[PDB]
RNA sequence: CGACUCUUAGCGGUGGAUCACUCGGCUCGUGCGUCGAUGAAGAACGCAGCUAGCUGCGAGAAUUAAUGUGAAUUGCAGGACACAUUGAUCAUCGACACUUCGAACGCACUUGCGGCCCCGGGUUCCUCCCGGGGCUACGCCUGUCUGAGCGUCGCU
RNA sequence: AGAUCUUGGUGGUAGUAGCAAAUAUUCAAACGAGAACUUUGAAGGCCGAAGUGGAGAAGGGUUCCAUGUGAACAGCAGUUGA
RNA sequence: CUAAGGCUAAAUACCGGCACGAGACCGAUAGUCAACAAGUACCGUAAGGGAAAGUUGAAAAGAACUUUGAAGAGAGAGUUCA
RNA sequence: CGCGACCUCAGAUCAGACGUGGCGACCCGCUGAAUUUAAGCAUAUUAGUCAGCGGAGGAGAAGAAACUAACCAGGAUUCCCUCAGUAACGGCGAGUGAACAGGGAAGAGCCCAGCGCCGAAUCCCCGCCCCGCGGCGGGGCGCGGGACAUGUGGCGUACGGAA
């Protein structure tokens, strides 16, 4: 029976979670991440999932230096000063 | 019985406590909660009693 | 955003219809049917000292 | 009107500004006027609210001559607190009515260094326009 | 279809057009930064001709147009010879030199 | 040449496009040669190449790469123009002698292709519709 | 499993701690607008994504 | 009765790493007591023990990197922790004395022809 | 006479149309046009007295310092805060700090296991155990040190 | 007014089909506003050791345990409950 | 004209980013998928797919208290201009 | 029958640096369809486009003629108007399709190798001293190392140049 009674017999896990971007796409068996292909050094990313793309890109996660940049960049990214002590 | 970090092992629970609490331990025993917490089963040396350091601890 | 929501007029049509509005503008019927309330105005073609 | 045009008159974003305005700011929204007497004393027509002073109520229901300590600025609604400007609710315990403080008028400023240095200084702002416009 | 008496017309809508459309709803502001431009030179080099270094008379290459005659590049170097200016003095005082213009006649 | 890189030479599609071999790249392998020695040599700067010999399998070329970042580079002018960072892996945005030649550049009759800069500038500006705000 | 991995323990131990109501509190604040925890998870309903 | 940013910068290391030291126990005193019940007083004393405790490391780390900043100063190669932050890119990009010095031919070109002053009458 | 059914109307339900509103979009324009081994983007896990999400933050964790401001925050409680022997909150943000993965860097991971150099302790220098700190990726440039070659030579 | 149109809502059908696979329940008492279903006791039965018993692997992830509630859920009910 | 070596600003481009301004645009089935804890809930082993969901009142003044019921729920009373 | 010089290679957790990955609207280099149109369809068209790969910057690319022209001649690149749906290509079918001149926006030019001359005049690194810190420079000192005659620097580049 290739519905029901086969439905009982999935009990082993293809994919994993990923420890690059935490996605449960990594095909343990081929040891690479379906999602980002996580062994590769770059990142895994098509034109034609522009939804896929916009999902994971740049912002959409928390930025915490690019926060820092975008604020710093309006001073000329001034170092090694304080303000004038009160 | 402790609450510590997730990360800290046997022997440095041992330290810990041997240090801010001025007693001497017998064995530690260590487990993680289901709430993702480290707990540490500190048993003290003989001379040493657990419910008079839990007194000064302040945990009576 | 291509609707073409620009039109260019005669640079000739323009300066008639400039010069249309500036004779309707001497005549004190049009400028009461425009509602101006032009009753107590000394003269219609109104022109001041350049003073002002 | 507005010719400057790095100030918005759009609705919807002064209306963002002002809901979404931190505290620091909020204060000077939440500003009222002085009484004629105080106003004629120091040369300032508007003040910021603040927690100590005495106002009289111009508007609305708790309309009067009587003056009332203000209690509490609560910005994050945009109202101050009177002393007997409250009412009685159902199990019988008085709640503060919350009215804005454009709708009352100072009568006696909490006074120290801080109020003072900016009231001359608004003072000093409004001589150097009246020479200027003179 | 063709339809009773026309002229045969061959559009050029076959391309995928509509993902290159060209606007111009910044014109206008093109406008005033090419004048905000020219007035920030213009103010930069104060006493120096704002247009900039004096072009050569020069009398234009075809039948059709040899009848007139408009402004060149740069004046060439017979010409700076013979009129004794050197060729990298004329620069700094303000004309413009064309090194790879000759004078056939 | 560059034999396509199709499963069992099939490559779907219309008879025009059946070839897979007699095909060329459209790249010298000069150009080819500086681009592998850019890549593995990525914190350096690809100046030119040259030939230096030949076999009937093999063509040998020799890459002349400088060190940005270098100080007897860096401190001399008519040499600071490599350290610029608008100057990095010109083998492979085709900025090098061998590279630039199969681009089509040049002046007069024979290079209407990349009048603009490029063929793809050529082919935008002749192919994007310009609509004015008065037609 | 009885048998389990660190990393999928403590997984499942964000998961249980993040399982929970709204303090009731919450609702008195100004311009809350939540009602309820509407990220509640039941073990049989819905299953985890591991 | 809190403590100040200010008055411990005058302190020095032994009785600044004292204080802290007692600002920890007084802490774990206080989570002693939330996990007892406690009392709400000392629930909300454990905010201001933590934050004196930031204090008081934020002085001394300061004081540290200060220490550190006037005893690498001058000295050819510093560490990283202490070279500026820029950015990679202005890091990378030329210091002003090479990014200014020119070749002689420039610059006797500069002082043989420069650019000269002069209007022109219509 | 009733029930039932139909039509109409009043009232009441069910439902959420219409209208009014709008801290949202869409479009156009302007000025800037700045990421990362000094560790980015992204991810994970944590952090509040009462806190699940969102938001903010990183074991200094809903924030420290500094500067400006100048009496609040607030849902409840608590406690500051002579605002002058300096100050709540908010904003700015240039000092400091910034867990674990991740180009991710000792090796490896659906686990875990090393090596080298210092420091402290149990030892009472001698190196076993424990803790702490710093290093230990690949490619490549200049230089350095150590070398290899029945490569080319010189002297013997 | 139609597009077996899109989304949402509502009827007749209709208090209808149905709540019928694996033999079976009964008496008394307690708690409780409320008991065919909960608990205790008594009786009659079933699984019959290749089990309806006792324990694990994978998978689940807190369902485990105690206390409390009776909104919703457990296609009747419930004082019981994953 | 002088190839097979090299550099070079401006005028030009900009559906990503930072910060703004505006509109004969849309007005909660519209306008971005997303006016709201939205790339969220949820679905799929995965690649990926992907919603619904705005409005008390000026102010909570959010119905004290009495009464029937085990309660849900009612009858009074009360707040409010409603 | 060892010791030296050079050459060509190797190792190092050697001293000091650099690259990697992200974003990718705009830009550069490749690779590259088919749906579609042709009322069928194979060349053609779609289209050097979608998808795929690599590389940058605030712009990029291009760029100072081995040019256009044929005139009484213009004079780097880029962009706009026009040339022009034209010359031309095309089962000369469907369809495709520039450039020159002209008018504007902007306008900026230059450097090597080589040929030669100048006692390698040249450059990097490391120690010492002083002036400075704010992106790490200046000056001087070293019978201090190294690169370099298998060629550094100055003059000089087709508009000629040198003595
Ligand atoms: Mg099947
Ligand atoms: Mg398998
Ligand atoms: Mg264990
Ligand atoms: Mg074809
Ligand atoms: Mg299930
Ligand atoms: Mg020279
Ligand atoms: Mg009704
Ligand atoms: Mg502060
Ligand atoms: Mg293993
Ligand atoms: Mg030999
Ligand atoms: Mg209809
Ligand atoms: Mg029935
Ligand atoms: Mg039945
Ligand atoms: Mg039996
Ligand atoms: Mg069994
Ligand atoms: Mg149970
Ligand atoms: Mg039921
Ligand atoms: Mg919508
Ligand atoms: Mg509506
Ligand atoms: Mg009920
Ligand atoms: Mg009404
Ligand atoms: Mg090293
Ligand atoms: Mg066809
Ligand atoms: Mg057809
Ligand atoms: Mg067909
Ligand atoms: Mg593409
Ligand atoms: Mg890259
Ligand atoms: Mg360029
Ligand atoms: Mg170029
Ligand atoms: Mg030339
Ligand atoms: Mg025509
Ligand atoms: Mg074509
Ligand atoms: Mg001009
Ligand atoms: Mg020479
Ligand atoms: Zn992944």
């Amino acid at each position: 029976t290739k519905g029901t009674s086969s439905f009982g017999k999935r009990r082993n896990k293809t994919h994993t979670l990923c420890r690059r971007c935490g996605s449960k796409a990594y095909h343990l068996q081929k040891s690479t991440c379906g999602k980002c292909g996580y062994p590769a050094k770059r990142k895994r990313k098509y034109n034609w999932s522009a939804k896929a793309k916009r999902r994971n890109t740049t912002g959409t996660g928390r930025m915490r230096h690019l926060k820092i940049v975008y604020r710093r960049f309006r001073h000329g990214f001034r170092e090694g000063t304080t303000p004038k002590p009160k | 019985v402790f609450i510590v970090d997730v990360k800290a092992n046997k022997h440095q629970i041992k330290q810990a406590v041997k240090k801010l609490y001025d007693i001497d331990v017998a064995k530690v025993n260590t487990l993680i909660r289901p709430d993702g917490e480290k707990k540490a089963y500190v048993r003290l040396a003989p001379d040493y009693d657990a419910l008079d350091v839990a007194n000064k601890i302040g945990i009576i | 955003t291509w609707r073409r929501w620009h039109r260019r007029v005669n640079t000739t049509q323009k300066r008639y219809a400039i010069c249309s509005a500036l004779a309707a503008s001497a005549l004190p019927a049009l400028v009461m049917s425009k509602g101006h309330r032009i009753e107590e105005v000394p003269e219609l073609p109104l022109v001041v000292e350049d003073k002002v | 009107m507005k010719f400057n045009p790095f100030v918005t008159s759009d609705r919807s974003k002064n209306r963002k500004r002002h809901f979404n305005a931190p505290s620091h700011i909020r204060r000077k929204i939440m500003s009222s006027p002085l009484s004629k007497e105080l106003r004629q004393k120091y040369n300032v027509r508007s003040m910021p609210i603040r927690k100590d002073d005495e106002v009289q109520v111009v508007r609305g229901h708790y309309k009067g001559q009587q003056i009332g300590k203000v209690v509490q600025v609560y910005r994050k609604k945009y109202v101050i607190y009177i002393e007997r400007v409250q009412r009685e609710k159902a199990n019988g315990t008085t709640v503060h009515v919350g009215i804005h403080p454009s709708k009352v008028v100072i009568t006696r400023l909490k006074l120290d260094k801080d109020r003072k240095k900016i009231l001359e200084r608004k003072a000093k702002s409004r001589q150097v326009g009246k020479e200027k416009g003179k | 279809a063709p339809s009773r008496n026309g002229m045969v017309l061959k559009p050029h809508f076959h391309k995928d057009w509509q993902r290159r459309v060209a606007t111009w709803f910044n014109q206008p502001a093109r406008k005033i930064r090419r004048r905000k431009a020219r007035q920030a030179k213009a103010r930069r080099i104060a006493p120096r001709p704002a247009s900039g270094p004096i072009r050569p008379i020069v009398r234009c290459p075809t039948v059709r147009y040899h009848t007139k005659v408009r402004a060149g590049r740069g004046f060439s170097l017979e010409e700076l010879r013979v009129a004794g200016i050197h060729k990298k003095v004329a620069r700094t005082i303000g004309i413009s030199v064309d090194p790879r213009r000759r004078n056939k006649s | 040449g560059r034999k396509r890189p199709v499963p069992k030479g099939a490559t779907y599609g219309k008879p025009v496009h059946h070839g897979v071999n007699q095909l060329k790249f459209a790249r010298s392998l000069q150009s080819v040669a500086e681009e592998r020695a850019g890549r593995h040599c990525g914190a350096l700067r690809v100046l030119n190449s040259y030939w230096v010999g030949e076999d009937s399998t093999y063509k040998f070329f020799e890459v002349i790469l400088i060190d940005p970042f270098h100080k007897a580079i860096r401190r001399n002018p008519d040499t600071q123009w490599i350290t610029k960072p608008v100057h990095k892996h010109r083998e492979m945005r085709g900025l090098t002698s061998a590279g630039r030649k199969s681009r089509g550049l040049g002046k007069g009759h024979k290079f209407h292709h990349t009048i603009g800069g490029s063929r793809r500038a050529a082919w935008r500006r002749r192919n994007t519709l310009q609509l004015h705000r008065y037609r | 499993s009885s048998h389990k991995t660190f990393r999928i323990k403590r997984f499942l131990a964000k998961k249980q701690k993040q399982n929970r109501p709204i303090p009731q509190w919450i609702r008195m604040k100004t311009g809350n607008k939540i009602r309820y925890n509407s990220k509640r998870r039941h073990w049989r309903r819905t299953k985890l994504g591991l | 009765a809190k403590i100040k940013a200010r008055d411990l910068r005058g302190k020095k290391k032994e009785e600044l790493l004292k204080q802290l030291d007692d600002l920890k126990v007084e802490l774990s005193q206080l989570r002693v007591a939330k996990v007892t019940g406690g009392a709400a007083s000392k629930l909300s004393k454990i905010r201001v023990v933590r934050k004196s405790i930031a204090r008081v490391l934020t002085v001394i780390n300061q004081t540290q990197k200060e220490n550190l900043r006037k005893f690498y100063k001058g000295k050819k190669y510093k560490p990283l922790d202490l070279r500026p932050k820029k950015t990679r890119a202005m890091r990378r990009r030329l210091n002003k004395h090479e990014e200014n010095l020119k070749t002689k031919k420039q610059q006797r070109k500069e002082r043989l022809y420069p650019l000269r002053k002069y209007a022109v009458k219509a």
